[PDB]
């Protein structure tokens, strides 16, 4: 569980918003991307394993996790794919903090930003944010 | 503003 | 130490690179940006932001660190600016890296990425990416 | 590929 992720394809005001769940702690990372493609999503997954030791996802069997592209980059970070309602869980959850701050951004992706602070760093003892970290530095 | 299921959405905040 | 990052802009192949070193780490981020203004450095320290407690950031004069764009995401997200060869390390380290990968990249930034993983990887007991979640994680 | 001090870069791996 230390290295399970979920990662998942929304639209907001006809644009398109990849999502990744880090599914034991609630941390999230999110980007607008140009299109729906194996290319951008490749992408997206070479930072977040940069970042996180990534060693599973979870996705849809969309044309844009399921690419070429997609499948090469996984191979090189040595990412597993497999193919919950945590997804809808947290992109309602995204949707509603986006809609209350999207005044305070000029463009989309700000706002898109902002939401994703906001819940990482939300507590309720041990933030999204922290508990990710936490949940990591105990598997070391 | 607010976004709906379907992709569409709202300037005005319903909820 | 546990919230200080040095953030730099560098060139390659006329092209611009926003790097970010969690100082206390050797910890790195690191995109490639369409252009050297305040409000893509902007959106870069709003996604650094969320992902990690950033307390401080240093950085040098340029327009691009000192604009209105940049100024705003700092109070927002509650990071103070301050305007060492910390920097000029690690640019060369990720140059290097990115020249020894480029050609298994179709372009630069998926090679950029590339170099930031190998980089936050390696290893001599604790990686830079471990040992920067092992220190915020001891901060908790 | 080789990144030099100035700008510059080449093809080539040089170190």
């Amino acid at each position: 569980s230390p290295g399970i992720w979920q990662l998942d394809c929304t639209h907001l005001e006809g644009k398109v918003i990849l999502v990744a769940v880090h599914v034991a702690s609630g941390y999230i990372e999110a980007e607008v991307i140009p299109a729906e493609t194996g290319q951008e999503t490749a992408y997206f997954l070479l930072k977040l394993a940069g970042r996180w030791p990534v060693k599973t996802i979870h996705t849809d069997n969309g044309s844009n996790f399921t690419g070429a592209t997609v499948r090469a980059a996984c191979d090189w970070a040595g990412i597993k794919q497999e193919f919950q309602g945590v997804v809808e869980s947290m992109n309602k959850e995204l949707k509603k903090i986006i809609g209350q701050v999207r005044d305070q951004a000029e463009h989309l992706k700000t706002a898109v930003q902002m939401a994703v602070f906001i819940h990482n760093k939300k507590r309720k003892g041990y933030s999204a944010g922290e508990r990710i970290v936490d949940i990591i530095a105990t598997d070391i | 503003w607010s976004y709906f299921y379907d992709g569409s959405y709202s300037y005005y905040d319903y909820e």
